[PDB]
């Protein structure tokens, strides 16, 4: 066929626990070339994680990770396994299989192990190691000052807060209008919870005729809410 | 065995000669590779061995090798790009893949609007508060901020996210969310956020009162 | 004896064969002749006058020998190929002959010789056997003549050209004789020590496979790896005295060898210096001796294959002249052509001999006049479908009779009596062919009208105008692109267009939807205007259409009339009324030893020794030759005393080092061997309940898997690398100095070394894509011949083996073209071989004359480089052919690589998953549908719900099988359900620790086991992970009331049970069950059908104790015991797979 590698497993620990995250791939024979496991930082890099060639018994660990996972690929349904153990707080990664390139079409040798290249790639399944759990995101409307620009670009928007776990959809004149409306990325508070703030520009010559509503919709928590926007007055 | 993707970030506009130059470990001789990743989705293989193209790859990358000095160069720029490159290199059971560049389009630069809002009294009740002195359709990236509250050298208490650069005429905006508790945001009365661009001829100065 | 199926062609060709196999085999000695004359020439010509700068003489008498030598080669040439060929012929044409008249006396032989043995026994003694006689009559003969000719000829040739010498030599055989003879004693005698000993050990996985059920239950994987590893080490203190005493004995034959050399060189140098026997006539009789004694050693398995071929060919013989009863094929038998449908019975009594010690027959006297219509009731075990097996004589009933118009049943012509009857049973099987097809079998020779009218007739219309490819759709392996009631419907258009005098229905009609049912009713009602047809009873509802009614009891007319003459008849009718094996590497069957590196050191460094001992007898050799030119015999015979003691100094480090190699990769592989057997093992024992339950992996395979691959892997590991090692040595410093030493010829040389090296080169590649060729046909017809020896009973029915012979033909003709393609491939490459092993002589040495009249190399330097070289190659091959076979041993390794790494999705190992602290016995089902991945076609659970509260208790009535086991695996956790939740103590089992989960449910199933083990160790067995307290043991065993009949035994807690343990009855190993599952104080029970041996005080005495500690904790129970039901908590039916 055409190659195809997914993945699977993975989806919530916390530090000190076990996973498993198996790579099938389809379209060719596993024992025929080698396979990598590499980790996509949550938005600040790609490091290598591992490999296994089951057709010389050779596997091989970066450092980080020494001891601690393990792969394995089970030739008798084209598949390959990593195992993790203790994981941290620093392997909330993204984590992608692959498939190292060969030259000759049909197989690889020992020589120059994955020195050409991966090519084929799954798409990650993410993973996080976060303590306690989820809890509700309570807004507090970002209400334009009333300060605000006088018919200038008024800035207006709310903060949804305290939310788990990612995503969540932040819509404006509920699902009719987000000209203006940047989604600003989930960062991460402190004590591991998070917050996002949408926020859209406008003139203040329609401050008085119109009035909107932030329109949040957190998912993984079961809960669907509103929260008025107003020009706060003293 | 270690990498370097030398001018992480880079700046560059459509149709120009642009450059990227990954110098490795030692000896890694000729078995590096380039990779190019759009956000969010899977990466690319883009050429390996440091001259020649995979298949179904345009022909308007060059690879180029000197010593330990690689280098990966454009001309073309069809608008496809503008994603991130990480030259992996592989050798001898270790395998790294180095800290990548990206590539921003080039525009004007845009003068930077701040806007400062205290907390709804909505939130304080909780025992936090959380204020927000952002700014918004600024280029290019580089923005420094002071928070200032009561007149003082605020550090520590920022944590500020940029959006990705405008599709359409390309320029940024900035959230920094400075959160105080419950013993804290009733003994202060003037909050003053400061900020510092190029675009801003003089780096201005945000503020209010807290009533 | 064996040569029967012979035409004469083939006997032209073995005796055209052998003869020339004899005029090849003479081949060599008649070479050593010539090189003695030679040699005598080139070395008095040297030494009368050495030349290194009138000679030519040298030069006519080189050509001359040249001549000889390759009118030799070609002599050699035409031989060989016929030899190889013609054996090869007569092989393949008579076991095509073979395989075909074993199929038509296998149909020929009836269905008691098929209930007494096996039906994988019959195809594999088939396929294999088969292919054992081909390599036993084929071409070994041909070999094992040529063998015997060079020997007698290497013997004469000697006597006849110098006699004092070969005395001298010849004398001394017998002790090498008595020295390798018991060699073969020793060995032998070991062998069957350690092979004893390991069986002796190996029952015990066998008794521990053959039951993986009960023990994946009861938590029993390692009680049972230490039953094995406990045997391992017995049986290496066996082992490793193998390993001593037969490597000694090897390096033994070779101190002894090399004595031989000792002793024959240095007579035969003073009868040299005598001017006696010159070196010419002097070297022939050393060398063909030598000659004589590799060949004629060299073909000894040339007779245990041959001993292989007659020890197959017995049965298979045995089965071709066998004759039956009544045949199947004779069409000896009085039939008539025209008689009416009467089928009259008397007192007829059958039983099995499969099965006698059940009466099944007790004699039946019915009437069945023409036409009219009996219908057949009974219930569930009396032997209906049996009954109708006899009225079709599949057999012979014992003391009664059946008649048709009172004619005997012994006249009609059994095609005859199978062709004129039809019947349609509970699953009539559909073969591997299309519907025209089928329904075609139904007769043989039938019209396209008769076609369509019985298709639509039989009801089975539609589809066809519904299925891709509406003709000739592909009913493939027992019907799976199909419904269900189209294939009795299907059944019903092939037995129709059969057109019967007497029809039989059976449970042809079990899930159809009603009006189908009803159509096929009346068709066959509106069918029937003369003839009767019998039917066996589904549901009463529809049989009402009968002229008379008949149930039984017993099997004796025991109720019979039509409804209302039954109806108030009162017997039991009324109350029945209300394979990739992906391949290995070699690094990684090695690195599956890589803490054993100092044996591997020490032999390999020792093997390099041993196998670099050639280029010593070349250059030794060379300088026997080179001391001979002058003539100052004071000291010649000195320097010969020297070389005398060499040799012998060379047959002591030939003993030690052929020791050590010997030795320390026998203590390697016996290591390994002991590693893999105890690795595998256990991860057999960790894989779920699917794996086990498929027809490849059964008990027999895995057995085999472990008693014999385990050994072989050794092959690869480590003989391999010793031989590699060996072979460098033997011929790198073979070239290396040729190469110092001949410039120019080393290269002429170099360049025919590789054909007598890649004979078996050449011959494994191509004789490996027709072998995969050839495999496939013969698989081909393999299948063609599974079907009826699966499908048999049918078969016979519709008496059409007789198509399938000539179907099966058609096939065989296949890889007969196989074998005749085989033959000319083989015998080309193999003819250039030894072919070529003559031209060599030719060219390297008139090449030298050449050269030493130029003057570019001494002769002494010539028979160096032309003996390191050539006696170098044919030494490799001999080598090689000492190995074990490795491309069958780098599969095995493949083999279990692919069983260690599989991850099973149940894993009975992992330490992992939610573990409930106190348990509430609340088991639930949520419409939990099912089906066996291994038939899975018919669903089995359809969305099932079940729900019992603790201390309670569910129970499911019904019918045999209907569904009601499944559930008791579901919990245990076997299998998983293809749709359904089974949440346990209110959370989901999907997510329990599986080791955790079958720790609380203690089951007595339907056919509880007794291991080989005492009493006290078995019941004991109900717990592990802690051991167990003698008075635990005796607390259950006053428990399940079971403790008294003890105390008469011999040894109390300390009987044996043997395997199976034939010292016991039903109810007390059944009532051991109770005492087995209480020590545990298991929460849920599962009581399925612990009395089908419990009598009634051994049951009633234990309801009492199966339910004392059972308050408290629920218990399902699937039983057959309508007074277990009743006080039963709850009630649920089961209808094929539904409740109700
Ligand atoms: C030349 C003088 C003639 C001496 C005669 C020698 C033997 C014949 C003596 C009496 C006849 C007895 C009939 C024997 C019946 C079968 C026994 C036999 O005999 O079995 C051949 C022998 C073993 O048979 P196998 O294949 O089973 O071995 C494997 C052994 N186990 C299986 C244990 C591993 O063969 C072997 O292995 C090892 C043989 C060692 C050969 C070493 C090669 C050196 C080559 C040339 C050097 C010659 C110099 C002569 C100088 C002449 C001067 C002009
Ligand atoms: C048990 C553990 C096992 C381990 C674990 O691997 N293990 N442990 C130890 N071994 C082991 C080690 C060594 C052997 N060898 C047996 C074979 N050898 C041998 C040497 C010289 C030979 O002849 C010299 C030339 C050949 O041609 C001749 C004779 N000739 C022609 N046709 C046939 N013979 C000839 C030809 C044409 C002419 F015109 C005249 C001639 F004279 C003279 C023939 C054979 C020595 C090596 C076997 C087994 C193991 O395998
Ligand atoms: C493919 C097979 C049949 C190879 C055929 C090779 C045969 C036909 C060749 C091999 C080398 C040849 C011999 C080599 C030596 C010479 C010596 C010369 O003074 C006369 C020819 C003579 C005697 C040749 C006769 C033919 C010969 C034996
Ligand atoms: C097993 C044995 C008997 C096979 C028969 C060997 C035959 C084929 C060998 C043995 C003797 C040989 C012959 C001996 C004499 C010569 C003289 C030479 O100048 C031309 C070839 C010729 C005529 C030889 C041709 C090949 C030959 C006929
Ligand atoms: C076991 C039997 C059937 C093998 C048959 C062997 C016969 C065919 C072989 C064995 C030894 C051979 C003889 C050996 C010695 C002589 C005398 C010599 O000056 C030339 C070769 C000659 C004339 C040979 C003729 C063929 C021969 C007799
Ligand atoms: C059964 C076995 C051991 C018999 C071996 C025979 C050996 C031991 C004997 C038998 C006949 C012997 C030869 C008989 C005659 C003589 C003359 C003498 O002045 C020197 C030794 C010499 C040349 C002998 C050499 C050794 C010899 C070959
Ligand atoms: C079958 C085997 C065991 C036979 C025993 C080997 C005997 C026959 C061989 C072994 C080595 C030989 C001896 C080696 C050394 C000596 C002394 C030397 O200056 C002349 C030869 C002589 C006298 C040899 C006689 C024969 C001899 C003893
Ligand atoms: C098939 C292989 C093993 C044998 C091939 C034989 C060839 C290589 C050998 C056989 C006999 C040899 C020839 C015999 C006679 C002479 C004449 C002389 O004035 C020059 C060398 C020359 C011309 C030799 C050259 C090589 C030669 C032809």
């Amino acid at each position: 066929s055409e190659v195809q590698l997914v993945e699977s497993g993975g989806g919530l620990v916390q530090p000190g626990g076990s996973l498993r995250l198996s790579c099938a791939a389809s379209g060719f024979n596993l024992y025929s070339s080698y396979i990598h496991w590499v980790r996509q930082a949550p938005g600040k890099g790609l490091e290598w994680v591992a490999y296994i060639s089951s057709y010389y018994g050779s596997t091989s660990y970066a450092d980080s990770v020494k001891g601690r996972f393990t792969i394995s690929a089970d030739t008798s349904k084209n598949t390959a396994y990593l195992q993790m153990n203790s994981l941290r707080a620093e392997d909330t990664a993204v984590y992608y299989c692959a498939r190292s390139f060969s030259i000759n079409g049909s197989y690889s040798w020992w020589w120059d192990q994955a020195a050409y290249g991966l090519d084929y790639w799954g798409q990650g399944t993410l993973v996080t190691v976060s303590s306690a759990s989820t809890k509700g995101p309570s807004v507090f409307p970002l209400a334009p000052s009333s300060k605000s620009t006088s018919g200038g670009t008024a800035a207006l928007g709310c903060l949804v807060k305290d939310y788990f776990p990612e995503p969540v959809t932040v819509s404006w004149n509920s699902g009719a209008l987000t000209s203006g409306v940047h989604t600003f990325p989930a960062v991460l508070q402190s004590s591991g919870l998070y917050s996002l703030s949408s926020v859209v520009t406008v003139p203040s010559s329609s401050l008085g005729t119109q009035t909107y509503i932030c329109n949040v919709n957190h998912k993984p928590s079961n809960t669907k809410v509103d929260k008025k926007v107003e020009p706060k007055s003293c | 065995i270690q990498m370097t993707q030398s001018p992480s970030s880079l700046s560059a506009s459509v149709g120009d000669r642009v450059t990227i130059t990954c110098r490795a470990s030692q000896s890694v001789s000729s078995a590096v590779a380039w990779y190019q990743q759009k956000p969010g989705k899977a990466p690319k293989l883009l050429i390996y061995s440091a001259s020649s193209l995979y298949s179904g790859v345009p022909s308007r990358f060059s690879g180029s090798r000197s010593g330990t000095d690689f280098t990966l160069t454009i001309s073309s720029l069809q608008p496809e790009d503008f994603a991130t490159y990480y030259c992996q290199q592989g050798y001898s059971k270790l395998i790294t893949f180095g800290q990548g560049t990206k590539v921003e389009i080039k525009r004007t630069v845009a003068a930077p609007s701040v806007f400062i809002f205290p907390p709804s009294d909505s939130q304080l009740k909780s025992g936090t508060a959380s204020v927000v002195c952002l700014l918004n359709n600024f280029y290019p990236r580089e923005a420094k901020v002071q928070w200032k509250v009561d007149n003082a050298l605020q550090s520590g208490n920022s944590q500020e996210s940029v959006t990705e650069q405008d599709s359409k005429d390309s320029t940024y905006s900035l959230s920094s969310t400075l959160t105080l508790s419950k013993a804290d945001y009733e003994k202060h009365k003037v909050y003053a956020c400061e900020v510092t661009h190029q675009g801003l001829s003089s780096p201005v100065t945000k503020s209010f009162n807290r009533g | 004896t064996l040569f029967r199926y012979s035409d004469w062609q083939d006997k032209l060709f073995m005796s055209l064969g052998t003869i020339m196999a004899i005029a090849h085999g003479s081949g060599l000695p008649l070479m050593m002749i010539v090189f003695g004359e030679m040699t005598d020439k080139f070395v008095d010509t040297a030494g009368n006058f050495s030349f290194p700068v009138p000679g030519k003489i040298l030069e006519e008498e080189m050509t001359r020998y040249a001549y000889y030598y390759s009118g030799l080669g070609a002599g050699v040439l035409v031989a060989a190929y016929i030899q190889v060929s013609f054996w090869t012929l007569a092989a393949g044409r008579q076991i095509r002959k073979i395989r075909q008249k074993f199929f038509h006396a296998i149909l020929r032989q009836e269905i008691g010789w098929f209930d007494i043995n096996d039906t994988t026994e019959l195809n594999t003694r088939l396929t294999d056997d088969i292919s054992k006689i081909s390599e036993g009559i084929g071409d070994k003969v041909g070999m094992f003549f040529q063998a015997v000719a060079t020997f007698f000829a290497g013997f004469i040739v000697g006597f006849i050209r110098g006699w004092k010498l070969t005395l001298v030599i010849m004398a001394i055989s017998p002790i090498l004789g008595l020295s390798a003879a018991v060699w073969a004693k020793i060995l032998s005698a070991f062998s069957d020590k350690e092979l004893a000993a390991y069986a002796k050990a190996g029952a015990v996985a066998e008794e521990a496979l053959g039951a993986i059920r009960t023990v994946i239950a009861f938590g029993g994987q390692n009680k049972e790896l230490e039953r094995y590893q406990k045997h391992l080490e017995n049986a290496k203190e066996i082992g490793i005295k193998k390993a001593i005493s037969a490597n000694i004995s090897m390096g033994i034959a070779f101190l002894l060898i090399y004595a031989s050399y000792a002793l024959a060189f240095w007579y035969g140098s003073t009868l040299v210096i005598s001017k006696e026997y010159t070196i010419g006539n002097a070297m022939t009789v050393f060398f063909s001796i030598l000659i004589g004694a590799f060949s004629v050693g060299q073909a000894a398995p040339c007779i245990d294959a041959f001993a292989n071929a007659r020890g197959a060919a017995y049965v298979i013989f045995d089965i071709i002249d066998n004759n039956p009863k009544i045949d199947s094929f004779s069409e000896r038998g009085h039939k008539p052509d025209s008689i009416k449908g009467n089928l009259e019975f008397n007192d007829v009594h059958f039983s099995y001999p499969s099965r006698a010690n059940v009466k099944i027959l007790k004699g039946l006297n019915l009437k069945v006049q023409s036409g009219q219509t009996v219908a057949l009731v009974g219930s569930s075990g009396c032997g209906k479908s049996t009954t109708v097996q006899l009225i079709q004589r599949l057999y012979d009933p014992d003391e009664g009779t059946i008649n048709i118009d009172g004619q005997d049943i012994r006249n009609f012509n059994v095609n005859y009596l199978r062709e004129i009857i039809g019947v349609v049973s509970q699953e009539p099987v559909l073969f591997s062919t299309t519907i025209a097809e089928n329904i075609c079998y139904g007769r043989g020779n039938v019209t396209m009208d008769e076609i369509k009218k019985a298709v639509k007739e039989a009801n089975a219309y539609e589809f066809i105008m519904k299925l891709p490819q509406k003709f000739d759709t592909l009913v493939g392996e027992r019907g799976a692109q199909l419904s269900g009631g189209q294939k009795q419907r299907i059944a019903i258009a092939r037995a129709l267009v059969r057109n019967p005098k007497i029809l039989l229905l059976d449970q042809a009609t079990s899930a159809l939807d009603t009006e189908s049912e009803a159509e096929v009713q009346a068709a066959l009602d509106k069918a029937r205007e003369g003839r009767t047809t019998i039917v066996i009873a589904h549901r009463l509802s529809t049989v009402r259409n009968a002229d008379v009614i008949a149930g039984f009891e017993d099997g004796v007319i025991v109720e019979q009339g039509s409804h209302s003459e039954l109806m108030k008849k009162e017997g039991v009718y009324f109350k029945l009324v209300n394979a990739n094996v992906p391949p290995v590497s070699f690094l990684k069957v090695l690195k599956l030893n890589k803490t054993e590196w100092p044996y591997f050191v020490v032999g390999t460094v020792c093997a390099i020794a041993n196998g670099g001992l050639q280029p010593a007898f070349s250059v030794i050799f060379s300088e026997i030759i080179a001391i001979f030119g002058p003539g100052d015999d004071a000291v010649k015979q000195q320097k010969c005393n020297i070389f005398s003691l060499i040799f012998l100094f060379l047959g002591i480090i030939s003993f030690f080092t052929f020791f050590l190699q010997g030795f320390t990769f026998g203590k390697a592989g016996e290591i390994l061997t002991r590693r893999l057997r105890s690795m595998a093992f256990k991860a057999m024992l960790r894989q779920d309940m699917s794996w086990f339950d498929d027809h490849k992996n059964s008990t027999g395979a895995l057995s085999t898997r472990l008693a014999t691959d385990a050994a072989q892997v050794q092959g690869a590991t480590g003989t391999r690398l010793a031989l590699i090692a060996q072979n460098i040595a033997n011929l790198g410093t073979g070239i290396i100095i040729s190469f110092i030493y001949g410039w120019q010829l080393t290269l002429l040389l170099l360049a025919v070394v590789p054909i007598i090296a890649v004979s078996g080169i050449v011959e494994m590649k191509l004789l490996a894509g027709n072998a995969k060729r050839d495999k496939k046909e013969l698989e081909a017809a393999g299948k063609i011949a599974t079907e009826a020896i699966e499908n048999i009973r049918t078969v016979v029915s519709l008496t059409q083996e007789r198509k399938f012979e000539s179907m099966y033909v058609e096939k065989l003709y296949g890889p007969y073209r196989n074998s005749v393609q085989k033959a000319h491939i083989y015998g080309i490459t193999f003819s250039i071989s030894q072919a070529f092993m003559y031209f060599s002589y030719a060219g390297c040495f008139r090449f030298g004359a050449y050269l030493i009249v130029n003057g570019h190399m001494r002769f002494r330097d010539v028979i160096l480089v032309f003996s390191a070289i050539v006696f170098g190659a044919v030494a490799l091959g001999h080598a090689s052919s000492f190995a074990p076979d490795y491309a069958k041993a780098k599969l095995s390794a493949a083999h279990l690589f692919m069983l260690f790494e599989r991850q099973p999705l149940i894993d009975s190992y992992s330490e992992e998953g939610l573990k409930p602290d106190k348990f509430e016995g609340n088991i639930t089902f949520n419409e939990v549908v099912f089906n066996y991945p291994t038939r899975a076609n018919v669903p089995v659970l359809q969305g099932l719900s079940l729900e019992v509260k603790k201390g309670q208790t569910l129970a499911l009535v019904g019918s045999s099988g209907c569904g009601k086991s499944t559930v008791v695996q579901l919990l245990e956790r076997f299998y998983d359900p293809l749709a359904g939740t089974v949440l346990l103590d209110g959370q989901e089992a999907k997510k329990l620790n599986v080791q955790w989960l079958r720790a609380q449910l203690g089951i007595v199933s339907q056919e509880p086991i007794l291991f080989d083990c005492s009493i006290a160790e078995n019941i004991a067995y109900g717990d592990n992970s802690r051991v167990v307290s003698q008075d635990e043991i005796v607390s259950a065993a006053k428990a399940a009331n079971i403790h008294p009949f003890i105390e008469t035994l011999p040894h109390k807690y300390e009987t044996r049970v043997g395997d199976k343990g034939t010292q016991l009855s039903g109810g007390q190993k059944q009532r051991i069950a109770i005492a087995r599952a209480l020590i545990r104080q298991p929460q849920i029970l599962l009581l399925d059908q612990a009395t089908s041996a419990l009598d009634t005080e051994s049951e009633k005495v234990v309801q009492e104790a199966l339910d004392k500690a059972r308050e408290g904790r629920t218990c399902i129970v699937i039983a057959h015991r309508l007074s277990t039901i009743q006080n039963a908590d709850l009630i649920v039916v089961f209808q094929n797979g539904r409740v109700k």
